[PDB]
């Protein structure tokens, strides 16, 4: 099968560039094609921790994290703090879909054991924060979709729908 | 079925509308057309009929001015503004039971004179209570609409 | 002898073809004929009486082997009979008693002719008391969005019957009765249903008058078409001539031939009988003889229910 | 005959129904129900088949070909179908009743007319010749009722007088003395004259106004008002499913039709306007 | 499996509620309440949906896309919605009671009828078949009350006699004295016979005359009087929320529906006539 | 929150109170008091709102626009009011 | 487990009464509840043989055999010509369902090896046979339910519908 990795999109750092790997071929799940960001993945029941940005397995179905699925593998500098599992494509709760997918995928999600030291209390976080929506286009949306600067340069549309399509729940602790 | 009841509502209203010389009696009738139609179908017909006659204050030249209104067009209702209005609505109800043959016109006209027979009229309407309430609905609802339209404040 | 076709529900016999979604940004629509063509009624009985050991590419050589001979179709509401009457694109269902004075009517002076004709198709026309156009509209849903597809909407004016109505035909055969009787048929249309009923009924077989009614399309053999259309007043007193397709055959899934016909309800003069015979050649007479068996060249006397033919 | 069998059924509205017809009729309704040649609600055979075929392909996804053989094969393959639905015919519409003690008291009753019962009889005669499971136990009942045509009738109840839909006083007559009722609900069935029934029936039809609200100021939009028509709960439509002789229909009539109890017809399912119940008149008789 | 999830819920009125007229039949009250097909009060699901939708589009602004999925888009719909509302059947109405004699005296009671419990059983049976759910707990309860049909019964309490809504005298049987209450309430529930229940229920409805006063004369305006119809507090309706498999139906049923307790239905909200509480059957058991 | 502010209060009758429910057939008092759904006296929120709104409009003659937004316009109501009253429940009666 | 079996209703010998046993207790499936016969079972893909009446497993879904369900065990004289099978309630093809079933049924069906000497040819068979309806009600409808030939029965219903409902496909060989 093929392997995709899930990179969330918060208003945060330690995200800046993580993948270490890109397509390799010409296959992806999330795209940016002259109209917006399609096939955005949403993982419910997980919150992200700005301290070491990665999804934390809460149980609340209301905690979700929206990110993008790119073709690749873990950075191979962590190799352990990831959820790795093989899924059909229909089993992925995707947003703004574009077409049918390969129906058999392997996903990598930046993961961290709950570490129950202190109780979890999440907050709905939006990423309007225009000074951040500017640089993440270069940080992640150009080291993966390079043509974001070249072929579909309509940044005013991809920069705008990044704010209205991505949002998450952070532990805020 | 009740296509000729919008007609009947127009001759009955035009009678009541003219035997209401005082302006405050028309306004008082407009108050009866709205309210009395909505108790007949929540409280019932005869509970509202009792309420109507009790406020109508019969047994006068009024009770005979009604008899004239059935045929004449020069009759007038004199009395308290609250009396002429409640009695004018009693006409409206009785004018229908006559023109539709639910109550015999000869019985009703002589029951409105002979004091001993009025109790027999109320006794007749009690058994015709379910039948009447069904038929007058379109007729009374039309009277309600004509009141709100034709009876205006100066 | 006589066959009553009782529609259990609104029917549709569409002409003009092409009722299916082909163009993208456009709806489809179809009307219905008031009277089914004899090809439709022949194909229905032929569907009941079907044996595979026959035909192989004929659909009328195969069809004429099953049924003996069918006579044209009209309406019967409550024992009354109504007959198609046609004009310059007007169609009417008129009662028997009103055809008697047509030849004298069509010959009156100018102003007296128009008034008489006008009152036949408007006042004495009993069509719309018997048949209503139920303009059903259909839709195709894509299970993806669970809404309507891209313009997959169609309007089909069905044939709604306000009263009890039967279509009346006669068959020469009598061994046919206990076969097609009480049978539920799929009377041609959008998968609709009618019931069949056979009872005996005595009517004439061959007559002679100077004015006939066309109780079925009179097929013109496409070779006399020129010597016929140039002088049309010699043959048709009133009605409608147009090019029609004979239908759609089931065994081969092909649209049948297309040849000019005189539409049912027209008033054909006696000059049309001998003209056809003296214009149709035996190369095609064997063909057009079959066309008459399924019920096409059927004439009726304006006198009375006397059913003639042309080649027969 | 190529109509080996016929399976009539009753379509029982569990919720209100709305099978739409565009804007074909006048009264004031923008989105009216599907009518028939004489003005009563019907379900067209196209809508009734398509709804049951759209259903039942999600319900039995393994038997998709058995259904395609019988119900059409909506794909570009165009083999002829094996099953036909007839238009659903309004059989009985619920009506509010006030009876003058006249009875064990009822609050609602089933109301039919004689026009509606003729079309049901027409459907019933037409398939008696092929249904060797002859349901004359039901066809006879309509025959006796149609014999008593020309007056308001109550089949099993003994009322003799009532008020239907708060507006119409009718006096009722027993059939002759008694007869079993068709709908096994403990509810009387009245058969009214065609003139009086058409008013009582038109009063049971639900004609609502509906509103689109400006979400920011909570007031209705401009032209955000329209009107629709629904067929009440407990309404009963009667139709027939005719089947040609084949081996797929034997499976369809045995395996598929036994498990249809509830389906969804018409539109406005978001309002919950399609849940209906089929009753298959081969066990209720 | 036709529906992914199926959520029956009760609708307890906290204040008097008023869902607007809707219908086209002329009536005596100026602004009447939405009526059933039996004439009882009800809430059209079109009014449940529009009110609950706009409530959720406020209380869950982040999940504004899960709501647009399950409850349909607003301005430019590409796709049909996934969730459905069923019309809210009247389940029980409060009625003031003059209890003749018993150990515990009562000032008011819940009144329901057998016709209403039959509509609820119709909802429960069909939703049971069109889904994986099985509300056997309710169904076993209601199928025991519907066995005693045609006889006034008090559910648990011991009354044997009472005067409901000051005008109707009834004698009440006891059902089992062991079956638990349908809802969580110390107030008894009387399942009246449908005939006497219709009149007892019409008494619980709240007819109200309102005026518009001229500010400069402190008198009623010219024709500024009108009537109005409310459903009392503590009235319990019953509806079901249904949904098809979409991966947002699962989120809807998890967060949105498990954090819905109070909604504002109907109109006349500026005078507090809409506050209502939703009790999911998953919980009230 | 659904509501910005939620301000419950108590209404203390300084003098005798009469919010009319209008005459009716089944009353036997010509001018009765507004009743509850279970018999007790009550003040319909339509009486509360209209009485308080009319009070504010003359006590705060400069805050018209602030009152009209929260309590609804009177001439041309192009939108809904933002404030709601609840029916006054009888809390305690002097005995 | 409870024991029941299925006695079909043909116009045929050798099925006067086959069950050899009756309820034993008072638990059944089929009924005559004053409104006809309830919960009639039907078996498709099975035809009947006049000679020594029993169901032969055709492969045609059009062929079927209608009968009734009686609680007991087979003849106990051959005991091998009976397919016994444990099945739930919803699995049964039932006609005129009146009540629910135990969800646990062990049914014995008169069976035989296909005896492929002759080809199979089933034909529609109705059992109207006005003289024959008398004999089997003598043979089963009273030998199973004594109360039929007693205080309460509707002759104009039950002495009609055995001819009217029960039908099947017979080999006619």
């Amino acid at each position: 099968s093929t392997q995709r990795e899930y990179v969330f999109i918060p208003i945060t750092n330690s995200i800046t560039i993580d993948v270490k790997i890109t397509i390799g071929g010409s296959d992806h799940i999330t795209n940016i094609d002259e109209r917006g960001i399609h096939n955005v993945l949403v993982i419910t029941g997980y919150a992200v921790d700005e301290k070491n940005g990665r999804l934390v397995p809460t149980l609340d179905p209301c905690d979700y994290v929206k990110g993008i699925l790119v073709a690749g593998t873990p950075q191979q500098a962590q190799s352990n703090d990831f959820l790795t599992l093989k899924l059909p494509a229909n089993k992925l709760y995707l947003i703004r879909k574009k077409g049918n997918i390969s129906d058999d995928l392997k996903i990598y999600i930046p993961y961290s054991s709950p570490d129950a030291r202190n109780s979890m209390k999440t907050k709905p976080v939006s990423i309007s924060d225009d000074t951040i929506v500017n640089n993440i286009i270069k940080e992640v949306f150009d080291k993966i979709y390079n043509i974001t600067q070249k072929e579909k340069v309509k940044i005013e549309k991809v920069k705008e729908d990044i704010k209205e399509l991505f949002s998450y729940y952070a532990l805020e602790q | 079925l009740y296509e000729e009841d919008y007609k009947l509502a127009l001759e009955a209203f035009k009678k009541v509308f003219n035997a209401l010389t005082h302006y405050g009696a028309k306004q008082a009738f407009r108050s009866r057309a709205r309210d009395l139609v909505e108790e007949i179908y929540n409280s019932g017909f005869i509970p509202t009929f009792f309420y109507i006659i009790s406020k109508a204050e019969l047994n006068s030249d009024s009770l005979d001015s009604l008899i004239s209104l059935f045929s004449s067009d020069n009759a007038i209702l004199r009395g308290s503004d609250e009396n002429v209005s409640y009695s004018a609505y009693l006409f409206i109800i009785l004018y229908y039971l006559i023109k539709r043959g639910i109550i015999e016109q000869k019985f009703l006209i002589q029951a409105l004179r002979c004091e001993k027979t009025r109790l027999d009229l109320i006794d007749k309407l009690y058994n015709l209570a379910p039948i009447i309430s069904a038929k007058i609905r379109t007729y009374l609802l039309a009277i309600k609409r004509l009141s709100e339209a034709l009876i205006e404040a100066r | 002898k006589r066959v009553l076709i009782k529609p259990l529900e609104p029917l549709m016999f569409r002409s003009q073809g092409e009722f299916e979604p082909l163009i993208t940004g456009s709806h489809t629509a179809a009307q219905s004929l008031i009277i089914p063509r004899p090809s439709t009624i022949a194909g229905m009985l032929g569907y009941i009486l079907f044996n595979k050991s026959s035909g192989t590419g004929d659909w009328l050589s195969d069809l004429t082997n099953l049924l003996a001979t069918i006579y044209g179709t009209f309406i019967e509401t409550n024992g009354e009979y109504l007959f198609p009457l046609r004009m310059g694109n007007h169609l009417a269902l008129v009662d028997q008693q009103h055809l008697i004075n047509l030849p004298t009517l069509l010959e009156k002076e100018y102003e007296r002719r128009e008034k008489g004709i006008y009152e036949l198709f408007y006042d004495k026309n009993k069509l719309f008391q018997i048949i209503n156009h139920q303009d059903r509209i259909g839709i195709s849903i894509d299970k993806s969005t669970r809404t309507v597809k891209e313009h997959y909407l169609y309007s089909a004016r069905y044939l709604a019957f306000k009263k009890e109505v039967n279509y009346v035909i006669f068959i020469d055969n009598d061994a046919i009765s206990d076969k097609i009787n009480g049978k539920i048929v799929n009377f041609g249309g959008e998968n609709r249903i009618a019931k069949l009923e056979v009872d005996d009924y005595k009517v004439d077989t061959s007559i002679e008058e100077e004015y006939y009614l066309a109780l079925s399309p009179i097929l013109i053999p496409d070779e006399a078409l020129d010597n016929f259309l140039d002088n049309i007043s010699d043959y048709v007193a009133m009605g409608k001539v147009d090019k029609i397709s004979l239908g759609f055959d089931i065994a081969n899934t092909k649209r049948k031939e297309m040849l000019t016909a005189i539409l049912e309800g027209s008033i054909v003069k006696r000059s049309i009988i001998d003209f056809i015979k003296n214009e149709i050649k035996n190369d095609l007479r064997y063909r057009f003889s079959k066309y008459e068996k399924i019920g096409y060249n059927t004439l009726m006397s304006l006198c009375k229910l006397a059913l003639r033919k042309i080649l027969s | 005959p190529y109509y080996a069998f016929a399976e009539p059924f009753f379509i029982h509205a569990i919720t209100h129904l709305h099978v739409g017809s565009g804007s074909s009729v006048e009264e004031e309704i923008d989105l009216p129900f599907q009518r028939d040649e004489l003005g009563y609600p019907t379900i067209y055979a196209s809508s009734l088949k398509g709804a049951i075929k759209s259903f039942l392909l999600k319900e039995f996804p393994d038997k998709r070909d058995v259904i395609y053989k019988v119900l059409g094969e909506d794909e570009n393959p165009e083999e002829a179908s094996l099953g036909t639905f007839l238009d659903a015919i309004l059989f009985a519409i619920p009506s509010r009743i006030i009876e003058i003690d006249s009875a064990k008291p009822y609050v609602w009753v089933y109301v039919t007319t004689y026009e509606l019962l003729k079309k049901v009889k027409l459907y019933l005669d037409s398939i008696s010749q092929l249904s060797n499971a002859s349901f004359s136990n039901l066809k006879n009942k309509i025959d006796t009722i149609l014999a008593k045509e020309g007056k308001n009738i109550t089949l099993d109840s003994d009322l003799k007088s009532a008020i239907l839909n708060e507006d119409f006083y009718v006096e009722l007559e027993a059939l002759n003395n008694k007869i079993p009722s068709i709908i096994n609900a403990g509810v009387p069935l009245l058969v009214l004259e065609d003139s009086i029934g058409r008013e009582v029936i038109n009063r049971s039809l639900i004609r609502v106004r509906r509103i689109r609200i400006d979400r920011d100021k909570k007031v209705v939009e401009t032209g955000g008002l329209w009107s629709e028509e629904y067929v009440p709960m407990k309404t009963i439509f009667f139709s027939v499913l005719l089947g040609k002789e084949s081996k797929e229909s034997a499976i369809f009539a045995s395996c598929i039709l036994r498990n249809l109890r509830y389906v969804i017809l018409g539109g406005k399912e978001t309002i919950g306007k399609g849940i209906v119940e089929l009753r298959w008149v081969k066990d209720v008789i």
